[PDB]
RNA sequence: ACAGAG
């Protein structure tokens, strides 16, 4: 049984692959007004030079589909539109673009910009660091060339 | 916990101990504990008639009421606590200049949802005795050095 | 009025369309001209009050007028991560034969809450693998599955 | 005294190139007594300035009116009578660039002085007999109160 | 031709697609090859330009 | 994989390590965080003197 | 494989709501009504029941039995 | 006798990434043992190795002789290889979230009170700077409130105490410099550092980042030694996440949505370009086309269509940037040059 | 092709050289029709974060 | 076993000192910074965690005149303990008041 | 001999 740690590669189902860098407690997370503090904080610098808007719509569609028990389709060349998931968030009291008012968790004072909450389907990849760490001081050598 | 088929058996022996929540998250006494500030929606200009109907749908369903004084609907704030701040008054172009959405800084609304270990009146009473018990620990490390 | 803007700067957290302004906490001595923001115990003990607005089993909602963010956040963090409870840390397995693994069964039994009051017990010392009357409990799960 | 410059100024513009920011405007003013134009960045959140206002701008080398140059660290807390008790807006920066005027090929007297209030700028451009005492790397208080 | 409750007596998934062999214990797949069409006049250039 | 490219000009060395990397800005720009499992293996001959 | 005991984001006990969730889908509810009748307010608790696959009911069919 | 001790804090160890293009693909660092299972280094060194932290592996080589230690520490040090040997441009410099965070710190809108200024400045007091007196600078605004503009808080990085002999001087253009201001520009984009106090202008990539010269760390490297340019990068990598993770900086689908000012210009520009391309198609197929010199009749048409279809992209992308508000996230990340460009905003 | 998940319904009676499983898999929240056509959401690979 | 360690500045006699509070986090550090900054004899006060593996905070205090920086630290601890005492008393009074006023309804 | 990873 392996538990995730610093060095385990996660994915994003859009090509925004990434290793873990830091594991913070629940108390040091930012949090909403409802008490939801996120699992996986993601850097917003991946998006301009890679132009994944599909993650920005998967997040919003999943958020508008968990509040009323649907599975919004993300079918290629079609699917659930943006104008139909913006109206399911306002009906349940959230913002129409996902951006939420966030009180921070270290200082206790609210953040200036709004932060963009929603569920994204992250998958765990097989490249773990416990099967890639490796260190040789001196050991067995080859027979023909006396080198490791 | 598990789910069995005939011929399969589970026998074990658990050992509960005492631990803080910083160690592992199975010691956290609350489901989630959080807070928010208290809103004070204020009306800078009077919103009367049919514009008070497109104001009381740009908020939570119990905060803005519409009442009549002369057979004409005028809107006032009624209970600004219940708002969740979806900020739908900024999609409405005519009504951005008649509100000032804000938060009162020195007024917090806590929410403590216990998991069933002990009721949440004692949880907050225990949480203050720990912050009282952190300031007592370093007062006895100034008196021991000096 | 400029004094109206100074008063709104230190008493309200406004929410604009694009960002939340006046996020920080400013009432410290020296930050304002005519005001006195040094520590005064009588003014804090006069302005503070607690209003309990909802309570039943396993829920509580109340107010704290007068405290600042750096103490309400401290209370939230002590509730999340520094109030102790009772939970399973050892599982001693005799004949697990099911399809649920042993580590997953130990994990699922780790998360079940226990009704024991944690003010009566004490911490188990470093080591001390047996456990005594003072600092542990002991449950026993035994389920055998047959036919009807 | 310690006054370097003192004149009454009338505002003639607020934002020539649009409102680039939220808290800072760009006052383009012009004197009555002498012939001085004046670029000035103020903080319009704490101190709002309209389009037809008329203020009295004093630039001083020190804030204590006897002429005492004792300034190694400014204490914000102490209440001792200074020059600032007659004004409404005080800044503190450093003169960093004295510049000749390239709008005349010969026989000119216009000298520009640049003061930077830690990112808030001020060009004070006029005749070279009025700007006496502005040296490079000197630190000056701006002082400013509106009139009727 | 089997029902999903009869894959249980063979220890096999209803969703395992198939198309693969079993040789000495391992699962081996003959992959799809991609070849040019035979009996067709290819009119092409030489290295020297002809 | 001959002698002159495989065993003479570049050859397999010891006292080495290879692990996945991860960011940390709390170190200086001339530091590197070696794990404990690699630091227990990679040793250095420290000659004894006064 | 089986329903997890706690929600991952906040920590509400979810893993006893599953047999009630399927029982309220036996009585012809929509899922948005069953998740409100179980008391799940926040959406992180709602995705624990809304997105869960029950693999143990179909892994136990291949398990050895007398 | 020879004791073969474990690797401990302060040893010189080499550090390698496997495709080794130039000589800064292998440098020597000072190891410091930490319990988790990765190699870890400051993100200012992601530019020489070209690593990206996405399942990326790197090699390690511990020297075994004292002479191999001294040839690795003096020749192959990170503080002695801050510039590339190619043209002399700095490579170890700021990267993303240290350019965006320092850009938003040095804008003119940010005004800190005494508590948050002390809190942001107090983050750098770890390392070899735990012993210094912090030298909080005097406040800008005094009478109505007491405020610190963020350029002072950034200038703490260049001179964090009264005994540091650093005097940095820099005077260059920004990125969004309008061409006619020279320290009075409307964009506030003309950098002036005088005696290590930031006097005017925000901090772009071309002042803190790994691009080219007029870098303030390159100014410290050429004027005040190697160590003073390497202490300031640690202060920046320490200070900018503390401000950025407590300001808040997010992106969203409302940061790339087109408003009403674009969905009317796009339609007219597409119609104009499509009608001119249809006219050139009709003028090629059924008669006279005024042939460009040096090409055939069809290669002339290609130049006119690639002219007209590049008018639609440029006049449609200069119509989205006029309706984006400030504090847009890709617009901020394109003005400071950290990640992205204007073509990416105008393309998505 | 490398995400951890579940192989099939016989993933426990199976002895392979190497097999990676996930503890609590969840089916996706935003899904293509191809997912319904190849029955991916009967045995998924990933968790909603 | 020692949870407090005073590291003074190299050039100043006891009015610039970096308190190292072992086995703590942002919790005590933020509240103690808030109660030290309400003292008008303190010019600078702010904490930083050293490294997230290590549970420490470097609380730096610099006073204005000649007083040592042990006195605002101790006054911050005492005033924070008094604030928590009064909060506990008011909260217990309000819990007993709600439990008493609901016990007189529906009876 | 093949598949991966950067
Ligand atoms: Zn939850």
């Amino acid at each position: 049984t392996r538990r995730p740690e610093i060095g385990d590669k996660f994915s994003s189902r859009h090509g925004q692959k990434g290793v873990c860098g830091l594991i913070v407690p629940q108390e040091d997370m930012p949090f909403c007004d409802s008490g939801i503090c996120p699992d996986i904080i993601m850097n917003p610098h991946g998006f301009p030079s890679r132009m994944t808007v599909g993650k920005l719509i998967e997040l919003l569609a999943g958020k508008a589909g968990v509040l009323d028990g649907r599975f919004h389709y993300g079918t290629a060349f079609g699917g659930s539109k943006v104008k139909d998931v913006c109206e399911d968030l306002v009906r349940h009291g959230y913002n129409y673009l996902g951006k939420d008012y966030v009180t921070s968790g270290i200082t206790g004072e609210p953040l200036e910009a709004y932060i963009y909450f929603g569920p994204v389907y992250y998958q765990k990849l097989k490249h773990m660091v416990l099967d890639k760490m490796h260190a040789r001081a001196r050991g067995p050598r080859a027979v023909l060339t006396r080198q490791p | 916990i598990a789910q069995l088929r005939p011929g399969q058996e589970i026998d074990l022996l658990m050992h509960c101990v005492k631990g803080i929540g910083k160690d592992h998250a199975k010691f956290s006494p609350v489901a989630t504990a959080s807070y928010r500030l208290l809103p004070d929606i204020t009306l800078l200009e009077p919103v009367e008639g049919e514009a008070a109907e497109e104001l009381s749908r740009c908020f939570s369903p119990g905060v803005i009421e519409v009442q009549e004084v002369q057979g004409k609907k005028v809107a006032r704030v009624a209970n600004p606590r219940l708002d969740t701040f979806s900020r739908e008054i900024f999609r409405n172009e005519k009504l951005k200049k008649v509100v000032r959405l804000a938060r009162v800084r020195d007024h917090y609304i806590f929410s403590v949802e216990s998991t069933g270990v002990l009721p949440p009146d004692v949880l907050v009473s225990e949480a203050i005795k720990v912050l009282m018990g952190k300031c007592r620990r370093f007062l006895d490390e100034l008196d021991a050095v000096q | 009025a400029a004094s109206q803007a100074v008063e709104e700067m230190r008493s309200r957290v406004v929410l604009g369309e694009f960002g939340v302004r006046n996020v920080h906490t400013t009432d410290f001595p020296g930050n304002y001209s005519g005001y006195d923001d040094a520590w005064d115990q009588d003014r804090f003990e006069k302005n503070f009050r607690v209003d309990v607005v909802h309570m039943d089993e396993n829920s509580l909602e109340f107010d704290m007028v007068g405290i600042d963010a750096a103490i309400a956040n401290a209370f939230r963090r002590i509730l999340l991560a520094e109030v102790p409870t009772m939970a399973v840390e050892k599982v001693l397995v005799y004949n697990n034969t099911s399809i649920v693994q042993d580590e997953i069964l130990a994990h699922r039994l780790g998360l079940i809450p226990i009704h024991a009051d944690p003010r009566l017990f004490e911490y188990r010392n470093q080591g001390d693998e047996e456990g005594t009357e003072i600092d542990t409990l002991q449950f026993r799960l035994q389920v055998r599955c047959t036919r009807n | 005294a310690g006054i370097l410059f003192e004149d009454i100024f009338d505002v003639k513009d607020i934002d020539p190139e649009g409102k680039k920011f939220d808290r800072v405007s760009r006052l383009h003013c012009e004197s009555e007594s002498f012939k001085m134009d004046l670029i000035l960045d103020v903080n319009i959140q704490i101190y709002p300035v309209d389009l037809g206002d008329k203020f009295r701008l004093v630039i001083a080398s020190t804030l204590y009116e006897d002429g005492t140059l004792d300034d190694g660290e400014y204490n914000p807390t102490d209440d001792r009578p200074s020059r600032a008790d007659q004004f409404e807006y005080v800044m503190y920066g450093k003169v960093y660039r004295i510049e000749g005027d390239e709008t005349s090929t010969e026989a000119a007297t216009r000298l520009s002085a640049y003061v930077s209030y830690g990112g808030l700028l001020m060009r004070l451009q006029g005749d070279a007999n009025n700007l006496h005492g502005f040296e490079v790397d000197s630190r000056v208080y701006l002082l400013m109160k509106k009139l009727a | 031709g089997k029902t999903p409750a009869e894959f249980a007596k063979l220890n096999e998934c209803p969703l395992d697609p198939g198309g693969y062999f079993i040789v000495k214990g391992v699962e081996k797949v003959i992959l799809i090859q991609e070849q040019l069409s035979k009996n067709r006049i290819i009119v092409e250039a030489d290295r020297k330009g002809a | 994989q001959g002698r002159f490219r495989g065993n003479l000009s570049g050859k397999r060395v010891d006292f080495s390590g290879r692990t996945v990397i991860s960011p940390d800005p709390n170190l200086r720009i001339d530091e590197v965080a070696v794990p404990v499992h690699v630091a227990k293996i990679l040793t250095f001959p420290e000659k004894v003197n006064k | 494989m089986i329903i997890p005991v706690r929600c991952f984001t906040c920590g509400k006990i979810v893993g006893n709501k599953w047999e009630a969730y399927l029982g309220l889908l036996q009585a012809e509810y929509t899922e948005g009504d069953a998740l409100d009748a179980l008391g799940l307010k926040r959406y992180c608790c709602r995705r624990m029941l809304l997105a869960h696959v029950d693999l143990i009911e179909k892994l136990l069919n291949y398990a050895p039995l007398e | 006798d020879i004791v073969e001790r474990h690797l401990i804090d302060g040893d010189v160890v080499l550090f390698n990434r496997q495709p080794s293009l130039h000589k800064l693909s292998i440098m020597a660092h000072l190891a410091r043992v930490k319990p988790h299972r990765t190699f870890r280094f400051n993100e200012c060194v992601c530019t020489p190795y070209n690593a990206d932290f996405d399942g990326d592996e790197m090699n390690l080589h511990l020297p075994q002789t004292e002479e191999a230690k001294a040839e690795a520490l003096v020749l192959m040090g990170t503080k002695a290889n801050l510039v590339t040997p190619r043209n002399g441009e700095p490579l170890i410099a700021a990267i993303q979230d240290f350019l965006t965070g320092a850009y938003l710190l040095t804008l003119k809108d940010t005004f800190f009170d005494r508590a948050k200024a002390c809190q942001i400045i107090a983050s750098i007091l770890v390392g070899k700077d735990e012993k210094i007196k912090v030298r909080l600078p005097p406040p800008t605004i005094l009478k109505p409130v007491t405020l610190w503009t963020g350029k002072q808080i950034f200038s703490v990085i260049l001179r964090p105490s009264d005994d540091n002999p650093v005097r940095a001087n820099l005077r260059t253009k920004g990125k969004q410099y309008c061409g006619k201001g020279e320290d009075l520009c409307a964009n506030d984009s003309y950098v002036t550092i005088q005696n290590s106090e930031l006097m005017s202008g925000s901090m772009d990539k071309g002042t803190l980042g790994s691009g080219s010269k007029n870098n303030i760390f390159y100014i410290l490297l050429r004027d005040w030694g190697q160590n003073e340019a390497a202490d300031a990068m640690s202060r920046l990598a320490r200070l900018a996440p503390v401000y950025l993770s407590n300001r808040g900086f997010s992106i969203g689908i409302g940061d790339v949505t087109p408003g009403q000012g674009l969905l009317k210009a796009k339609y007219e520009l597409l119609n104009a370009g499509y009608k001119k391309c249809d006219e050139y198609i009709e003028a090629l197929n059924t008669g006279k086309l005024q042939q460009q010199p040096g090409c055939t009749a069809e290669e002339t048409l290609e130049a006119l269509i690639l002219k007209e279809l590049s008018v639609i992209r440029d006049h449609a992308g200069s119509a989205c940037l006029r309706e984006l508000d400030k504090s847009n996230s890709p617009l901020t990340m394109a003005l400071c040059g950290s990640k992205g460009s204007f073509i990416n905003i105008s393309q998505m | 092709k490398q995400a951890m998940g579940t192989i099939g319904y016989n993933q426990r009676n199976r002895i392979d050289t190497l097999m990676y499983l996930l503890a609590y898999p969840q089916k996706p929240m935003v899904k293509t029709k191809t997912i319904e056509l190849i029955e991916f959401e009967k045995l998924p690979a990933g968790q909603n974060a | 076993k020692t949870a407090l360690e005073m590291v003074q500045a190299a050039g100043t006699d006891r009015h610039c000192v970096t308190f190292v509070l072992h086995e703590e986090d942002h919790t005590l550090g933020n509240s103690l910074r808030y109660m030290i900054m309400k003292n008008p004899e303190v010019e600078f006060c702010g904490y930083t965690t050293t490294h997230p593996s290590e549970s420490k905070i470097n609380l730096r205090i610099q006073t204005r005149g000649t007083l040592p920086a042990v006195e605002p630290f101790q006054r911050g601890l005492n005033e924070l303990m008094n604030v928590c005492q009064h909060v506990l008393d008011k909260f217990e009074a309000s819990i007993k008041d709600y439990k008493d006023q609901k016990a007189s309804r529906n009876e």
